[PDB]
């Protein structure tokens, strides 16, 4: 009588939030037909959610031709940092030695600052090398085996024949 | 031809930056005006006009900048594909998207003073309510669509997707550097940052939108409370429920539905 | 050519070179492609550098590299697109096409022409004078 | 369970690939025919006609790019099939044969 | 036969032959089946091509290809199934079954018969005269 | 060295030497690596043995690896890290670096010096008399 569930848009909103399992709001059916329809909607939504979960994990993966370019970009970007880190560590070592030996008076604040920067240089170099190794051993795993196996089979057959 | 190509690239990038700068200013001034109108000054004050003329001027300059940018990109197409007449580049899809961009970017609350009748059915009690609203509420909220320029600026300013050698290698491998490719790349390099920035931004945006919609038919300060809207959005994103807070307007229900769909998507992505 | 582009080319042009000898090697390319996850055959590796060369030495350098990098960066080149769409209908691969299947495909296979246009096309491009049509000569003649 | 049961079996993929290839072979020919038609018609209207009508030439130059893009897209779709088709080849089937051949070659 | 079926069969026969010669090669079939994702052995390919043939040599053409297309479209509710039914109990590949095996199988394995029917069946199938029943002749006798 | 520390490493050594020989060979290590999931080549195994080789002999006993231990738990070593830092810019692998390359990298790469510091560093590094600097001895001179 109050135009709640007899409103078209109210039914649309109710079905939308029952399919997705959010709740009921202020809208509950007054008849068993409404409850049956809502149960059907809920079961269908519970199935469809799992199906979409399966679908996204397949539709968000790169193809082979895209991997071949992703690896190239990553390598050509890491090669720069593996050199900046080494430049910094060499600079810090030279400055430490200079300020600790080739001077008349020793100032310890400068020496402490340089010895502090040396460790950061070492850590940065280590981290970048770790990332490079991860990229290499994660990239060298998508090579096919059927063609190489066929080639080896043909070579073995030829060697046995002759 | 390389110098001509470089000049075109630089000009296009600069125009994109200026367009973003001139859009964000309009959004911010709209936010301040809507906040202060429900309070200090009414719609008949001089501050209303003084703060809407700024919006109109920004819109005019933004339209000019977009048109100039599109002319530049048509010139770039002519250079790339080896054509002599500009009518070759004009297909139906290009015209449709240009018109859509103009139409979306050409909405704002125009200066004036107009009214409107609004009837709503209260929640949990089913009691009607009648008020008189402002026409600026229908014209102001659609302004959040301008946020697509951030994507353009970020894509154009990215050094990872701009090196000439990478483009040449991709062309040799016969692949295209479209938006699907860059999205798929960031979903592997760093998925946490991508899933976090979008969540926080949508969080504040939708929490403000619900309040701005629903402050009209609300007297007991439930959904017109900023923290109440934040809690509502949090428990609708995660599919826990509504508590004892339901929108009184269809705008609130639409915002909640958008939040729920986005939340289901994000949950599946985090599962992966 | 801006100096920035030249430097950007020289970087990653120094790639494919594990010794820095200022020259290319048919084994350095194989090592690089193995690093990126591929493993082409020896004939394919030879053809990769054969398709761009002008001295016959089997070794290219900075000029040829920049020559190929000038292209492979734009959009539709309007030459390879017509280089293909012949090999699709070319079976043996020598480079000749019979004058009957051309009429058949042009009259049947999608947005078909009419008899007048096909007859005019066959009357044109009659340099050979025989049924064996050289499609390579038809290119650089109909699109010169 | 639904992810377990979603996938096809081996004998079904062996015929799914056949159907897909049979469909793709026709489109890779229609696209090429359209490309060739557009090229010839552009050349005719721009050279052989005594007068020049630029609207027709412009329309044909517009259709040329459509034809090229369609051909490229269809060829990419055709390439995508082989990558997932050749991953169904077993290894233990030929492993024994290669092992036996190597053993025979070593023995004799 | 409607010309659409002939056209479809010709279009399919265009496959398996990447040479345009109109002749099925025992290597072309291997290449095609490798493309589809299978790697049959040489003996298996020989058996597959020798299952249906008219001329002595291993050559199949479109007239030799359209013969079994009609047969393979129906449901093989014929002696083909009885062939495997016999072969299930046939230990060796020669094609002979001992009579006592039939007695035990018919009297013990599933919806068993009565010994009268089994004796009648053996008496009717007394064509060998020794006990080494040839099932091919029995199949022809039963299904005629 | 505490009693617990002395008793330590004994189980690991017994794991390495699953024969009772009392010395570590180049085959038991391969078996252990295969057990743990790795398959190193013969050259890698030889180099791993050589890096802990006592004096010249191709075998490792219990006193040998006690020397290696208590060193792999010191975090920063301040010598090996500089070793890889030099090796990064070392191309051929002999162990010599040209002076011009050093000047270029120190004046361009990363945080940059000025010409005074670089000139002073080269002058102090002029213990070679040629372009090759022999950073190995330079490492000892710098680290004192
Ligand atoms: C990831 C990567 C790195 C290089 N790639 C690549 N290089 C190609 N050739 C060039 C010839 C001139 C050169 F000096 F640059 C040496 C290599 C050709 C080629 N292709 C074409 C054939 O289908 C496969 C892709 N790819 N791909
Ligand atoms: C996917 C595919 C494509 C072809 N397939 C296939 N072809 C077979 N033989 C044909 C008969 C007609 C012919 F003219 F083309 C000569 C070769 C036999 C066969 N079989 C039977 C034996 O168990 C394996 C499946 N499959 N399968």
């Amino acid at each position: 009588q109050q135009d709640v569930t007899s409103n078209f848009l109210g039914a649309m909103w109710l079905i939308s939030i029952t399919f997705l399992s959010i709740g009921y709001g202020d809208m509950v059916p007054n008849t068993y037909c409404g409850k049956g329809v809502c149960l059907l909607t809920g079961i269908m939504g519970a199935g469809c959610t799992a199906l979409v979960v399966a679908v996204v994990a397949r539709k968000l993966e790169l193809t082979k031709a895209e991997k071949h370019v992703h690896n190239f970009m990553m390598d050509t970007q890491l090669t720069k940092r593996v050199k900046n880190a080494a430049a910094n560590v060499l600079r810090e070592t030279w400055l430490i030695y200079k300020n600790t030996k080739l001077v008349k008076k020793i100032d310890h604040a400068k020496v402490r600052k340089h010895q502090r920067k040396f460790l950061q240089a070492i850590h940065q170099l280590r981290s970048v090398k770790m990332e490079q190794r991860k990229l290499n051993d994660q990239a060298n795993t998508l090579v096919d085996l059927a063609k190489t196996q066929n080639i080896m089979y043909d070579m073995i057959s030829d060697l046995n024949e002759r | 031809k390389l110098g001509h190509r470089r000049a075109l690239f630089e000009k296009r990038k600069r125009l994109s930056d200026y367009a973003l700068i001139f859009g964000m200013f309009g959004i911010v001034v709209m936010v301040i005006e809507t906040e202060l109108s429900w309070g200090a000054y009414d719609k008949a004050s001089l501050y209303s006009l003084a703060l809407k003329c700024l919006i109109s001027l920004s819109t005019i300059i933004l339209l000019g900048l977009i048109i100039v940018y599109h002319a530049r990109e048509i010139q770039l197409f002519m250079v790339d594909n080896g054509a002599d007449d500009w009518r070759i580049a004009m297909t139906y899809e290009r015209i449709f998207f240009i018109c859509l961009e103009i139409l979306v970017c050409a909405i704002h609350p125009i200066p004036g003073n107009y009214t409107f009748t609004w009837t709503a059915r209260l929640a949990f009690s089913y009691a009607p309510s009648t008020t008189t609203a402002d026409v600026d509420i229908i014209l102001s909220i659609p302004m959040f669509l301008r946020l697509y320029l951030i994507a353009r600026v970020m894509l154009l300013h990215s050094k990872l997707f701009t090196d000439a050698s990478s483009r040449s290698i991709g062309a040799l491998n016969k692949i295209n550097f479209n938006t699907r490719f860059v999205m798929k790349t960031l979903m592997t390099i760093c998925p946490g940052t991508v899933l976090l920035v979008f969540s926080i931004s949508l969080w504040i945006i939708a929490a403000w939108t619900v309040r701005a919609c629903e402050r009209y038919h609300d007297q007991q300060d439930v959904t017109s409370n900023f923290l109440g809207a934040m809690w509502l959005i949090s428990i609708t994103f995660l599919s826990i429920g509504y508590g004892d807070m339901v929108p009184n307007t269809y705008c609130g229900k639409g915002v909640c539905l958008l939040t729920g769909i986005m939340g289901a998507g994000c949950t599946a992505l985090v599962v992966a | 050519l801006t100096e920035e582009q030249i430097a950007e080319f020289k970087e990653a042009f120094s790639l494919f070179d594990k010794d820095g000898d200022g020259t290319i090697t048919t084994k350095e390319l194989g090592t690089v492609m193995r690093s990126l996850g591929q493993n082409p055959t020896e004939a394919e590796l030879q053809d990769m550098i054969n398709e761009v060369d002008a001295d016959g030495n089997g070794t290219i350098d900075f000029p040829e590299f920049l020559t190929m990098m000038a292209r492979k960066m734009k959009d539709t080149d309007s030459e390879e697109e017509i280089r293909e769409a012949f090999r699709v209908f070319d079976k043996d691969g020598n480079g000749y096409i019979s004058a009957a299947e051309l009429r058949h495909v042009m009259t049947n296979l999608g947005e078909k022409l009419t008899d007048e246009e096909v007859d005019e096309m066959i009357r044109e491009a009659d340099i050979d004078g025989d049924g064996q049509v050289n499609y390579e000569e038809f290119v650089q003649m109909m699109t010169a």
